[PDB]
């Protein structure tokens, strides 16, 4: 039985980077001739292991995380970054073993009036631990003011939304990003003969 | 959280909230300037009003953080610009009245038509009617009509509106802690806080004059040379010792003396380096002109033009199907969108104009990494200095033959170099006393030094004294000839064109110096010099973050503007000009008038 990689990549809608999603993959054969035999990607940079001998490798379970980020911020899906996304939306561990994938989606994630669905967190007290996730919409306190559940002076709503217009530059263009994390354990799944 | 930390997170929220509104407001202004429809002109003002309403709201929210508490130099500058009370410091009705008179001055200037007394059925406006006369006509009476009609018709309508424009704008400046409106404009050059790099609003008046005092000798010789030539084209109309009549100066206002080249050409027997015939006869199109432009910047170490620039820029006249504005512009919509709007014609002038506006884009593409409030030139005169450096390097005959528009067998005599420098002098140095005298008068009017009973009387005292130009017909206070120029009637500061002329030659000399250029400075092509490119790039990326004096040092190595690069550029012409005035009078008597 095959691993459903297409279910995380070829999916219809993708989540916002602040509220990204994960998908755990267990016992199944893994055909990676779909990814390396493809010039369709705009990044494809691996960490911890090569891009080809992953066919003959086995892990306890593989974690596929996916979201959408502007073209410029794809720079931050790498171990040890300190941008807005890496700190408040999706942080990777320094001991990350896996690959990062990304492909331009201006045709389907950018509209004439601007696709404001895709959002990112701009304000958050303390960074994110690796693989942490925060869907909080609490009114962020920037000054010494109580916010009383209201936003305004020294109280800023933390989430900001991309305004994906199809005429933006490559940097400010939507890029669907899927990150494949590899879990190792002394317990007894994802090989590929 | 400290006062500085709250202001920083406020700037963080502001930048990401201003980026999206500026793009929507700039796209709507692009939808009108490329497609004149009533649906897009309302789409323009709604996005433009939302942008201004967002600003005046955020202007007060920036005042929430007192500037005196900030020690971070970047956040301090940004908060300063946002807190500019500006027009909001006026009362409701006075501000609304001010906006009304600013549009009417723009309206009667853009819609003012003069009618021919000979043929009253033919009535012309400035473009193309009056400008074509003042540029091409040789009839003294015809040029006198076109010059005077625009000042006695449009300029007279502008006179009461400009009197009220001064007092209302003075109410804005003083309420914003300024001496006058001329002090407000001089604040663009102000640097306040950085040790060793400070520069005051009074410093501008001092330095521009100190450099202008050293500019007089070259201009005095160019004046005497042009004057003697004009005596031949208008015999018994010009005194060999008096000033030049204002209507014989090439255009409607005498801003540039380019059109006098057909009269003042030193060696007319020489073939001109104008390759306009080569561009038309080679079936070049607007694409070839701008793709050749991009090739220039890349071969110096600068990035390409974005694909959004390629598909979305308007590079041709939109035809009979689409009515649009055709003023050559370079658009920086933000969010990594850069475009150029230009109804390009296949002529040499557009090949150099394509390099000017594309220089703006390269400047825009560089400082896009700065925060939103600092994505701008170091001062108002920095961007146009960049656009003209491309026009300078691309105009050299060596660059023309390296592109394929000039034949390899073009021999560069000391005559064809004097023809070119005289060609460059009529448009560059000729506008410097004009630009200075104009802003000098505006600074004094805003200062209240020229009472309304002698506005025009003092205006022409400086015209004859500073620039060396006399009115052909006597003008009283009913006229408003200053407001007969676009920048004066449309609230544009004008000293930036003087300062850009001094900035541009400091840049070009230092960049050609970095390119190991050896011959005359005017003979320098910067192409293939990746070394000089990164030198200039060190300044383009700074934007408005660094003080303009500091950013100027990173390219030229100087703290203040300098005239010597301008003097050295025109050194072959200045010595030859000294010769051509050996039996001619340099200087002018301010008292001679072409009337009684
Ligand atoms: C998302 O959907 C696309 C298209 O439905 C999938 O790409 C397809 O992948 C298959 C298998 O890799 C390709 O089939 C053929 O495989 C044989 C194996 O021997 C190979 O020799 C052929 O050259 C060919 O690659 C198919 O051509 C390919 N189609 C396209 C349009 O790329 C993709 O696998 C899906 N996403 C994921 C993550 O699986
Ligand atoms: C005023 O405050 C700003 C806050 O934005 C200061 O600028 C920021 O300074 C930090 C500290 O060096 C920079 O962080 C660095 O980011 C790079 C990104 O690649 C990262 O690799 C480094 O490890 C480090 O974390 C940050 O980039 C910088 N941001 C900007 C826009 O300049 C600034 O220094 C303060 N100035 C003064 C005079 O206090
Ligand atoms: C010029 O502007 C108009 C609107 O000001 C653009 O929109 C056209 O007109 C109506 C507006 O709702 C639409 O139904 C049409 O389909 C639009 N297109 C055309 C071709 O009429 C118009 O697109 C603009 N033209 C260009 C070339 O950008
Ligand atoms: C700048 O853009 C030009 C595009 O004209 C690049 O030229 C490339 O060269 C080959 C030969 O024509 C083309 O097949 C490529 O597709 C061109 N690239 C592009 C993006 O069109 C040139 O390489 C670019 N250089 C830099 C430094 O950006
Ligand atoms: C910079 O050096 C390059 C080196 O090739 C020159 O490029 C060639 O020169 C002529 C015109 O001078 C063109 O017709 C050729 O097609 C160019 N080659 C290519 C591959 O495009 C270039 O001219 C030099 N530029 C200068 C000296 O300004
Ligand atoms: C702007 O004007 C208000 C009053 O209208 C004043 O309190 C405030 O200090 C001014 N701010 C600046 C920066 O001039
Ligand atoms: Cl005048
Ligand atoms: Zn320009």
């Amino acid at each position: 039985n095959l691993c459903p990689f297409g279910e995380v990549f070829n999916a219809t809608k993708f989540p916002s980077v602040y509220a990204w999603e994960r998908k755990k993959i267990s016992n199944c054969v893994a055909d990676y001739s779909v990814l390396y035999n493809s010039t369709f990607f705009s990044t494809f940079k691996c960490y911890g292991v090569s891009a080809t001998k992953l066919n003959d490798l086995c892990f306890s379970n593989v974690y596929a995380d996916s979201f959408v980020v502007k073209g410029d911020d794809v720079r931050q899906i790498a171990p040890g970054q300190t941008g807005v996304i890496a700190d408040y939306n999706y942080k990777l561990p320094d001991d990350f073993m896996g690959c990062v994938l990304a492909w331009n989606t201006r045709n389907i994630d950018a509209t004439s009036t601007g696709n404001y669905n895709y959002k990112y967190r701009l304000f958050r007290k303390s960074k994110l631990k690796p693989f942490e996730r925060d869907i909080s919409t609490e009114i962020y306190q920037a000054g010494n003011k109580p916010c009383n559940g209201v936003a305004g002076s020294n109280c800023y709503s933390p989430l900001q939304s991309y305004g994906f217009r199809p005429t933006y530059g490559v940097g400010h263009q939507p890029y669907r990003v899927v990150v494949l994390s590899f879990e190792l354990l002394n317990a007894p799944t994802v090989c590929g003969p | 959280s400290t006062i500085e930390e709250q202001a920083k997170t406020f700037l963080d929220k502001f930048n990401h909230e201003a980026e999206d509104l500026f793009y929507q407001s700039s796209l709507a202004s692009w939808n009108y300037n490329t497609n004149i429809t009533e649906e897009n002109v309302q789409n323009m003002n709604n996005a433009g009003d939302k942008w201004s309403a967002f600003l005046k709201e955020q202007s007060t929210l920036a005042q929430m953080y007192p500037l005196q508490e900030i020690q971070n130099l970047t956040v301090k500058l940004q908060l300063q610009a946002l807190q500019q009370n500006g027009s909001s410091v006026l009362s409701e009705d006075k501000s609304k009245r001010l906006n009304t008179i600013l549009n009417t001055m723009s309206t009667i200037y853009s819609t003012g038509k003069v009618c021919n007394p000979d043929n009253p059925q033919e009535c012309l406006l400035l473009e193309p009617g009056l400008n074509e006369i003042m540029a091409n006509s040789l009839d003294y009476n015809e040029r006198l009509w076109a010059w005077e009609s625009w000042r006695s018709e449009v300029g007279k309508q502008l006179r009461p509106l400009y009197e009220e424009y001064v007092v209302l704008k003075n109410e804005m400046a003083r309420a914003n802690h300024y001496e006058d409106y001329g002090d407000y404009w001089r604040g663009d050059y102000e640097v306040n806080g950085v040790d060793g790099y400070d520069y005051s609003r009074g410093q501008l008046i001092e330095d521009v004059e100190h450099t202008f005092e050293e500019i007089k000798p070259l201009y005095e010789h160019l004046h005497a040379y042009v004057r003697a030539k004009l005596m031949n084209a208008y015999p018994s109309y010009i005194s060999p010792i008096g000033c030049l009549p204002a209507h014989l100066l090439g255009d409607m206002w005498g801003r540039f003396w380019t059109n006098l080249y057909s009269l003042t050409v030193p060696f007319g027997q020489k073939p001109n380096i104008d390759v306009t015939d080569a561009m038309v006869d080679q079936a070049w199109d607007a694409q070839r002109i701008f793709k050749e432009a991009e090739k220039f910047f890349v071969s110096v170490g600068l990035p390409n033009m974005t694909q959004g620039f390629w598909e979305n820029s308007m590079l041709t006249d939109p035809g009979n199907v689409q009515k649009a504005v055709c003023h050559p512009t370079a658009w920086d919509l933000g969010k990594g969108d850069f475009r150029i709007l230009m109804c390009t014609k296949v002529t040499m002038d557009d090949f150099l104009t394509a390099h000017h506006e594309m220089g703006h884009i390269q400047y825009d593409m560089a400082y896009a990494a700065q925060p939103f409030l600092l994505r701008n030139g170091a001062n108002e005169g920095f961007h146009e200095a960049v656009g003209e450096i491309m026009s300078l390097s691309a105009a050299t005959p060596k660059h023309l033959k390296s592109i394929g528009l000039l034949s390899p067998d073009f021999q560069e005599d000391n005559e064809t170099e004097i023809n070119f420098l005289l060609k460059q002098a009529l448009t560059i140095v000729g506008t410097l006393p004009f630009t200075y005298m104009l802003e000098k008068w505006r600074w004094m009017v805003f200062k209240g030094e020229i009472p309304k009973d002698q506005w025009m009387k003092k205006w022409w005292e400086m015209k004859r004294e500073i620039v060396g130009v006399v009115e052909p017909v006597p003008h009283d206070e009913t006229y408003c000839d200053p407001a007969s120029l676009f920048h004066v009637s449309n609230d544009y500061s004008f000293i930036r064109y003087y300062t850009r002329t001094l900035y541009q030659f400091q840049f070009q000399e230092a960049l050609c110096q970095a390119a190991k250029h050896e011959g005359p400075l005017h003979k320098c092509d910067i192409s293939n010099s990746t070394e000089a490119g990164q030198k200039l790039f060190n300044m383009l990326r700074l934007g408005k973050s660094e003080p303009w004096t500091l950013a100027l040092e990173n390219v030229v190595g100087a703290k203040n503007m300098n005239v010597r690069p301008l003097l050295n550029y025109f050194e072959p012409l200045f010595t030859w000009l000294k010769d051509q005035n050996k039996n001619s009078f340099v200087g002018w008597s301010t008292d001679w008038s072409p009337y009684a």
